[PDB]
Order: C-alpha cells, then structure tokens, then sequence
RNA sequence: GCUUUACUGCAGGCUGUCGCUGAGGACUCUCACUCCGGGAGGAGGACACCGAUAGCCGGGCA
RNA sequence: ACUCGUACGGUCACUGAAUCCUGCCCAGUGCAGGUAUCUGAACACCUCGUACAAGAGGACGAAGGACCUGUCAACGGCGGG
RNA sequence: CGCACGGAGGCGAAGAACCACAGAUUUCCGAAUGAGAAUCUCUAACAAUUGCUUCGCGCAAUGAGGAACCCCGAGAACUGAAACAUCUCAGUAUCGGGAGGAACAGAAAACGCAACGUGAUGUCGUUAGUAACCGCGAGUGAACGCGAUACAGCCCAAAC
C-alpha cells in the first residue's frame, strides 16, 4: 500500500498470472524477492510481479522505484499465494520476475502497455 | 516528622473510605439511541445515603427499572420522559438545545453522554441562559457562567431536598451519624493542637501557628496546609 | 474448639508418644522418655 | 549485485525518511494497542534478523516487546543517606532497554532461549524491539549446524546471565584491550567496578 | 527527636527548551496523540499527557 | 482514595453553644494579582576563537525577583518622647 | 533377628545374617500441576506459560532443590577522614533473577617494551603501591610487558 500507487483491475491480474504460468512452462521465470531484485539489477527481467499482501512491506518496498530507474515494467497482484502458485510453487511469493518470456511475449508486452496507460 | 492527616487520606484505607457497599446507585441519565420513545413511571421515592436527598425509582417502557436523580415535585405515578422530543416539564431529561432559555435545570452533563456532573446536591440548580447552535451558556450553582455543548443532557427543575442546610446539627451526635455515611474522618483535631512532629502548626507552649497560614500553590504535600493559595483573607477590605 | 480429621491424627500421635519407655528396654540397655509431655504443663503445636 | 535485503537495511538507516517514515507512523498506532510481548510471524527487519541468526525454520520465533521510555523508576530513600546516595531523579539503571526487552520476551516463552534482538523504533513514551528466540527441544533445531549450539545445557536462560550480544555489549566486553580492565572476564570477578 | 530566613542536598510544584510532532510574531487545518460516546459519532489537537534538560520556589524530606 | 460524591458539594485551616460585640495597622514576613522599564537559564541564532572542538562575547528572554496593588476571623503589631 | 547387654518366639546347609551391583514396592503433603484445604476433601484433569502440531495436551519444554563457588541485576549504614559534606567503609552486607560441575571469558576494528616487534582467553608469580585518582587531605589504585600454567581454533550474514 505505501509502495502501491495504482489499482490493477482483477481482469488484468488474471491475464498477467496466466501469462506468468505459460512463461515458466516455456521461457524462464524468477521466484522470490531476492532473485527478482537481481533480475531488475542485471536487466534480465522483462516483467516483475509484486504481491500486495506482503507483511512487512519492507521486503518489497524497493521494487517499484528500482524497476522505474531500470526501465523494467511491473504489475501488482492482490495475493501473495496466487503469485506463488502461478510461479509454480507450493508456497507463496512476494515478488516474481519473468526473465525473458516464452510464447507469451505478445501478451506480456500488452500487459506492460496496459499498465502504462493505467499510470 | 510524620505524614500529616491529609497524606494518610490518600492511601485510601478503611478509615478514609466512603461506605460504598452501602450505597444505592449512580444517578446517571439513561442511554437512548434516538426517537425519544423512552418514558417511564415513578414507582417509588427513596432516600439516597450518599447525598442525603430523595431519589426516584422509575420503571421505563422497555422494562428497565432504574433510580433517578429526582428534582423537587416528582411523585409516584407520574410519567417521566427522556429524549430529544421529551416534553418540557419538571423531571424530564433532554439536551440543553431542546430546553428553552430561562429554565432551572439540574444534573447537567459536562460532556454529552457522561450521565450528569453538575448541579446534583440538595436543592441546587443550574440556570440555562443563552442558546446557540454551537454553545449553551449555563449558570452553575456557584454563580459561574459555564459554556457547554448544546448536546449535553439535563433534567428540568431544581434538585429535591432543598433547605437541608438551613437546620443546624445542634449536637455532635447528629454530625456523627451523617459522617458515617460519607468518606470522611471526623471529628477534626486542629493542627495547632498537635505536636510539632504531626503538623506544620504544632508545638510551642501556647497554641498558635508559628508562621503565616497563607501557603503557596507550589508547596509540596505535607506542607500545603492552612489557607491554600489565598487571594485574600479576612472579612474586611 | 473443633478438630479436623488431620488435627485429630496429630493429637492422637502426640498422645501415643507420651508414654513411658518400656521396662524391657531398661534391661536390654542395662539402664526415661525425654519427650514426656503434660497437657497442662506443656503446649502442643497448632 | 545488491541483495534484496540490502534495501531493507538501507531503508532502516533513516527510519524518519521515505516510505519507512510513513510505515512506522501507521504501524505504531497498532503496536501501541498491542500487549507487552506480541509473537509475530515474520521479522519487521528481515536483513537484520537473518544477519543475527534468524532462519525460516521450525523452532525459530520472533516477538515484539515494548518497554517504557527513559530513566529508572526508583523509590526515594526511607532511611538516612549521605547527599551522594539521596538522588532519585537523574539516576539511570545499568541495564539498557533492549536488555530489559529481551528478558521480558524470554520470560513469556520459558521453554525458548534468546538468540539475539534488534530495535524497531520508538515513540515519545516507549521503545520496541524484536527478539529472536529458539526452541532447543525441537529436532529441526537440534539438527541445524548453525543453531544446535543453543541446545546445550549451559545455554539455559542465557539472557538472564548476560550471554546475549546485547548483554555482552552492556557489560563492556566489546573492546579486547584498553578500557576492558574491569569488564573481562566478568563484572562480578572484577569487584563490580565496570 | 524537634525547629528555623544554620550549612549542604533531595523530593515536589511552577516555568522555558528538545523529542513524541503532522499539513497549509501572529494564524488556519487534521493525521498522530488526548477526552466524551454502546455505537455512529462528538470534543480537543500538534497543544495536552509522557521522556530529557534548564531557571525559580522548596524543613515536605535526608 | 475522595467518589454509586458535584458548590445546600468536599477539601484545607482558625475560633469554639446562645447573647452583646469584634476597633486601628499592609511598614516587615506570607499569599495573591498586575507589571512600561530593570533583572532573569538552557536549547536554537549571531560575532570572535579552533581547517573542527574546547572557550569568550552578543542578541532574544519564561517563571521568578525589582516595582505597583489587594489582603489581618494572614503571620503578627497597637510604644518612647 | 539395627542402636539395645530383656523375655517369648523365630529364621538359617532349600547356604540366613552381612556386603556390592541391579530390580520391585514406595501412603499423604510438598515445584505440587483437575478444583479446594494448616498433610485433608470435592467432581476426569501436563494447573499456568510456551514450542511443535496429526490443532487433540497428541508430542515436548518450564516451575523447585543444592555447602559454597559462578554469572546478570538492586545496593546500605555503622566506620575512616580523630568534626564533616567529595572521598572512605564498598560495589562490602543484604535483596531480585539465573546456569553449571565448575561458571564467566575467548580467536583482535588487540597490543603500541614504536618494533625488521608480540599474536584468542582465563588464572598464578611479577611489573607495583608503580602510572593514574584525590577537601591533591585521609585514602583509592590499574595496564602493556615478562616468568609460568594450559594451549585450539572455528561457525554464520552477504556476494555467486
Ligand atoms: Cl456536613
Ligand atoms: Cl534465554
Ligand atoms: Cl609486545
Ligand atoms: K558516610
Ligand atoms: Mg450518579
Ligand atoms: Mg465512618
Ligand atoms: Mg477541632
Ligand atoms: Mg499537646
Ligand atoms: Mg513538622
Ligand atoms: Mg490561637
Ligand atoms: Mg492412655
Ligand atoms: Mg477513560
Ligand atoms: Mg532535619
Ligand atoms: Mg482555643
Ligand atoms: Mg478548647
Ligand atoms: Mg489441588
Ligand atoms: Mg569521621
Ligand atoms: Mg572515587
Ligand atoms: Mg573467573
Ligand atoms: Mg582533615
Ligand atoms: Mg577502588
Ligand atoms: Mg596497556
Ligand atoms: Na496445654
Ligand atoms: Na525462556
Ligand atoms: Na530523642
Ligand atoms: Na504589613
Ligand atoms: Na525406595
Ligand atoms: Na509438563
Ligand atoms: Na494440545
Ligand atoms: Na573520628
Ligand atoms: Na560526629
Ligand atoms: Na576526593
Ligand atoms: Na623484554
Ligand atoms: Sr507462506
Ligand atoms: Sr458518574
Ligand atoms: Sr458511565
Ligand atoms: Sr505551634
Ligand atoms: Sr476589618
Ligand atoms: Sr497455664
Ligand atoms: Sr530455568
Ligand atoms: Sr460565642
Ligand atoms: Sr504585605
Ligand atoms: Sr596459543
């Protein structure tokens, strides 16, 4: 919430999570806040996801601004467990990063563009 | 020396406590949501040990039996109303806003909903003077002009039992019976009559406070005795 | 006074202790209960 | 590259600036309405906890403890004393608030042992610290190569004997040379002059 | 043991200052914090409370 | 604690039923209020000093004091010539 | 067939007594734990606080004791100074909490015989009543080093 500056519609989030699912089966994805952070830093990330139910918020606070100064696009997910499931984990995930998409490049690119318009 | 009596009090031991286990009830106003549809019938008139004044037992519509801070003139069978739309009559409770100017009131709330704080003793009453949308000016029994929230609830009329103070106790034993009903150590031994160790005024051959009685507001407990921060003393001037 | 069951057991024991050293012990040790108590002269516990 | 943790760290270097300032302003409202010792599921300062020994494992517990702010709450002398031993107002205790917090936590969790602790802020009337405690009886810990040491008998009630890092710092054991003449190996053995 | 304008200090009270503490030498606001209210909500408000320190009073106490 | 209490209350003191009465003094001390001006600490601020710091000085000035006022059913006083 | 030198009776070659080791039994109160109680009572019990958790007291922990020693907190006064306030008595007495067979300390953001030198930590001897403190009064009082004792060095956090 202190790191969230815009509300992503439930429908956009659905598409984004589906995109993330096919991105791991096809291309490659990063699971976990640390791994996601290094991707934005190395520039290997194309789309980063950030849960909104992260307590404490410290864990994720830095993502939004770090992505901005790295051109890396980001989107919010209402729940941590959903993001984790979409990434293919039995557990939750505070943040995720689609490091080079796979057979979803068009969808990911549109999602990025849909977010830009949405502030 | 030794702690003076005023300090012994603070500890709240049996000697200084009020006979609470013997007390009846706190005469706070009823809590009504709204609509004023809360009226009741005076079922009995009782003596209140804590205030040496009569108090009234009321049986409300919704089945609630509660003791009420009774004004003068309230009797069994009479119907009492409590709420915004209450009728402007003696014994009725409603906010100051709904009360017309120049009307004697009692058991006035300090902050809306507290149940009543001002004008509760025998025979007294507050006087509702000025009205407004933001503040109700009430004259308290001490003569002080008090600004209150117009939403503060109050009971129309003066408190029952007026004139109590007009008859002298005549004898020590009468005072005695009254003090047994209060949180007070009685009788009273003069400071000047005690030893130097027991009070700032004790000691010395003949009895006399070996110092001026007008003590500073900043004086610590044990020293703050006599005439506390007096602006003046005596009857003249 | 009113005695409880426990108090009674204690009083009972005190009474039993308040006996003389058996005669045969005198012979065996070839020659006095140092704890002999009297109800009036002494005082028990509780 | 920088770890994600380094960001939590950097944010906590200036708790009165940035997003952290707003987080604290919000949180403290809730903390003030909480008890003396509240067990929390996750550390507020992940980097600090992990750095101090924390692990997302079974038998690792974190609790936030609040303590009143300021000096000693001392009772004035009944009997006679020389002016030197009469003071009451400016006298402070020898144990720091963090140490008081660690002990309150360990007492709440009698079966656990204090591993370490860190500050999570304060307001005008109190201070908050999060304590990391360990279950020395849980196998997930008895088998841990980095934590099984805390299972030893001599580690029992370690916090009450000043064996915590905060305990050791407060006892003046930081320096190995000059200044530690009366602190090492113990305050007591040096006649309590440390 | 007791007294006081004995010496020296200590509580305590008053008063300034710093922190809590925010937004637009005098002011407005609300969001912390405080109080009333069963609740909705109302009153107050960066003050007050509290921590720290400074000056004054200080046989109440040593 | 007072307090299931709210000035017709309760706290702190003095005198000590009724009756007839209760004069003069506010200089000192006490309490209280006011106060142009004077004095009045620390923080922040300014000058000097120190590549910094110690430190010296300055400006502003709260309560308090000076000063004025009220007050004896306040401590007490009501003489010599 | 206890101390215990009586009487009566009995046990032991089916090897008793006695001794060592191991085991059985082991009332009630007691941390005392189902609730309560001056050692008893009332109607199934890890009371209470915790961890794990199959979320069920299912698996576990804590509690209390112990001669002193030990560690962390609270901390006098008599006394000395020929009075006394800083100082001294003294971080002593005493109090609160806690561990062990020993505690504590411990592998340098050290030392600073200044070095081309030493090399975790205790402790003992010494350095030394030295340096330092102090109404510079009365008094308080180290360390580095050296000679010994014993010697032992390692594990995380993060990067990837
Ligand atoms: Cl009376
Ligand atoms: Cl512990
Ligand atoms: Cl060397
Ligand atoms: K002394
Ligand atoms: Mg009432
Ligand atoms: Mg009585
Ligand atoms: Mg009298
Ligand atoms: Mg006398
Ligand atoms: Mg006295
Ligand atoms: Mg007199
Ligand atoms: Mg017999
Ligand atoms: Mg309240
Ligand atoms: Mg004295
Ligand atoms: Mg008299
Ligand atoms: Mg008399
Ligand atoms: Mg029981
Ligand atoms: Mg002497
Ligand atoms: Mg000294
Ligand atoms: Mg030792
Ligand atoms: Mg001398
Ligand atoms: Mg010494
Ligand atoms: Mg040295
Ligand atoms: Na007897
Ligand atoms: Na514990
Ligand atoms: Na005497
Ligand atoms: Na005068
Ligand atoms: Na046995
Ligand atoms: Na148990
Ligand atoms: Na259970
Ligand atoms: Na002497
Ligand atoms: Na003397
Ligand atoms: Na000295
Ligand atoms: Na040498
Ligand atoms: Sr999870
Ligand atoms: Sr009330
Ligand atoms: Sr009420
Ligand atoms: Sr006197
Ligand atoms: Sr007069
Ligand atoms: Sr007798
Ligand atoms: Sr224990
Ligand atoms: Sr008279
Ligand atoms: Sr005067
Ligand atoms: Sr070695």
């Amino acid at each position: 919430p202190v790191y969230v500056d815009f509300d992503v519609p439930a429908d956009l989030e659905d598409d984004a999570l589906e995109a993330l699912e096919v991105a791991r089966d096809t291309g490659a994805v990063k699971k976990g806040t640390n791994e996601t952070t290094k991707s934005i830093e190395r520039g290997s990330a194309e789309l980063v996801f950030v849960a909104e139910d992260v307590q404490p918020e410290e864990i994720v606070m830095h993502i939004p601004e770090l992505a901005d100064e790295k051109g890396v696009p980001f989107i919010f997910v209402e729940q941590q467990d959903d993001l984790g499931h979409a990434a293919g984990l039995e557990v939750g995930s505070a943040a995720a990063a689609v490091t080079d998409a796979g057979e979803a490049d068009a969808d990911v690119e549109d999602i990025a563009d849909k977010v830009e318009e949405l502030r | 020396g030794r702690r003076i009596q005023g300090q012994r009090r603070g500890r709240g031991t049996s000697t200084f406590r009020a006979p609470s286990h013997r007390y009846k009830a706190d005469l706070e106003h009823r809590k009504v949501e709204d609509g004023d549809v809360i009226a009741g019938t005076v079922v009995d008139i009782e003596h209140d040990p804590a205030r040496s004044a009569p108090v009234a037992a009321v049986e409300f519509e919704d089945g609630d039996r509660r003791l009420i801070l009774a004004p003068e003139g309230v009797g069994v069978g009479d119907e009492l109303q409590v709420g915004v739309s209450a009728e402007i009559a003696p014994g009725n409770t409603l906010p100051l806003a709904e009360i017309p100017e120049g009307v004697p009131v009692c058991n006035v709330e300090s902050s809306p909903g507290d149940g009543g704080k001002f004008a509760r003793a025998s025979g007294v009453n507050a006087q509702l003077l000025t009205h407004d949308r933001n503040v109700a000016v009430v004259k308290l029994p001490s003569g002080e002009m008090k600004r209150l929230d117009p939403q503060c609830r109050a009971t129309i009329g003066v408190v029952a039992g007026g004139g109590r103070t007009d008859k002298p106790f005549v004898k020590a034993g009468n005072k005695h019976h009254k003090m047994k009903a209060r949180g007070t150590k009685w009788p009273n031994v003069r400071g000047v009559a005690m030893n130097a160790v027991d009070h700032p005024f004790g000691g010395g051959g003949r009895q006399h406070p070996g110092k001026p009685k007008s003590i500073s507001r900043n004086a610590p407990p044990g020293r703050k005795v006599g005439d506390i921060a007096s602006k003046r003393t005596g009857r003249g001037g | 006074g009113k005695k409880s069951k426990a108090t009674k057991k204690r009083l009972a024991k005190l009474d039993n202790q308040n006996s003389r050293v058996p005669a045969w012990v005198m012979l065996k040790t070839d020659r006095r209960n140092h704890k002999r108590r009297h109800w009036r002269r002494n005082d028990t516990d509780e | 590259a920088r770890s994600a943790y380094s960001y939590i760290r950097d944010a906590w270097k200036n708790p009165g600036d940035g997003q952290l300032a707003e987080l604290q302003w919000q949180r403290q409202q809730e903390w003030r309405n909480e008890g003396a010792v509240e067990r929390i599921e996750r550390p507020t300062r992940l980097d600090k906890a992990r750095s101090q020994g924390y692990k997302a494992k079974q038998g690792v517990i974190v609790a936030r403890v609040s303590v009143r702010k300021g000096s000693a709450r001392k009772r004035r002398h009944k009997a006679g004393r020389r002016s030197k031993r009469q003071g009451v107002t400016r006298i402070t205790r020898r144990k720091d608030i963090q140490r008081v917090a660690e002990e309150r936590a360990s007492r709440t969790f009698p079966n656990l042992r204090v591993l370490n602790s860190y500050s999570v802020g304060q307001d005008g009337r109190q201070k908050w610290h999060e304590v990391i405690l360990i279950d020395p009886n849980h196998p997930a810990i008895q088998n841990d190569d980095d934590l099984s040491w805390i299972c030893a008998d001599d580690q029992a009630d370690r916090v009450f004997r000043g064996l915590t890092g905060a305990g050791r710092r407060n006892r003046g054991l930081s320096g190995k040379g000059k200044g530690s003449e009366k602190t090492r190996p113990s305050l007591r053995s040096n006649g309590g002059k440390g």
